[PDB]
């Protein structure tokens, strides 16, 4: 998507090499804006969102509101024309499934990771999303470690090194007993 | 009138006795336990095990 709205400037980038060049673009410039329609007024009155990047040649380019565009397509999942709700809303549906007496404690322990989640200003306005849909009296509080991108493989590496977790790898001799579908046995 | 009076007074008497006098055995389950505090003195570990 940011690759497609960047040729609303000029920038034409379509080789399958280039796409890493946008996808740095987004990693270095990109980020979620608290209030979505502030932030599309001021863009568009002053200029003190353009921020410009060097390509791997020279030719400087200009950011002007795709800053801002781009990573709102996860809470407004409409602009690249998928029908579900944002990340702010499938949440609070994930919540909501869960049994009555334990949505407090969810509440209260929400969890970020992966590294989509690092783009600077996410923690706040999934927060004040939640706040907005959920009940007025919970208390709503969301985790963002700094090392977010290496969360999973933290978690990996210490699940593979407790010693309880020692007897449930798929040994060799039961996969050459019971075949692949081994895996959606008991050992999972 | 007095022997049907003290009747009903002296059989009042022992369940009074019973009611009350057995409640002396013991009545210092009110008293909490300590239920104490940290103080910022229980942060002395780290993020190394959590299963035990």
């Amino acid at each position: 998507y940011l690759m497609k709205i960047l040729t609303e400037r000029g920038y034409s980038f379509v080789t399958t090499a280039e796409r890493e060049i946008v996808r740095d673009i987004k990693e270095k410039l990109c980020y979620v804006a608290l209030d979505f329609e502030n932030e599309m007024a001021t863009a568009a009155s002053s200029s003190s969102l353009e921020k410009s990047y060097e390509l791997p040649d020279g030719q400087v380019i200009t950011i002007g509101n795709e800053r801002f565009r781009c990573p709102e397509t996860l809470f407004q999942p409409s602009f690249i024309g998928m029908e579900s709700a944002g990340i702010h809303e499938t949440t609070y549906n994930s919540i909501m499934k869960c049994d009555i007496d334990i949505r407090k404690d969810l509440y209260a322990n929400n969890v970020l990771s992966g590294g989509t989640t690092m783009y600077p200003g996410i923690a706040d306005r999934m927060q004040k999303e939640i706040t907005a849909l959920a009940p007025s009296t919970m208390k709503i509080k969301i985790i963002a470690p700094p090392e977010r991108k290496y969360s999973v493989w933290i978690g990996g590496s210490i699940l593979a090194s407790l010693s309880t977790f020692q007897q449930m790898w798929i040994s060799k001799q039961e996969y050459d007993e019971a075949g692949p579908s081994i895996v959606h046995r008991k050992c999972f | 009138l007095g022997t049907r009076a003290k009747e009903s007074l002296d059989l009042r008497a022992h369940l009074k006795q019973v009611k009350k006098e057995d409640i002396e055995k013991e009545n210092r389950e009110v008293g909490d336990w300590r239920k104490n505090i940290d103080a910022l003195s229980g942060m002395e570990g780290r993020k190394k095990k959590f299963e035990g």
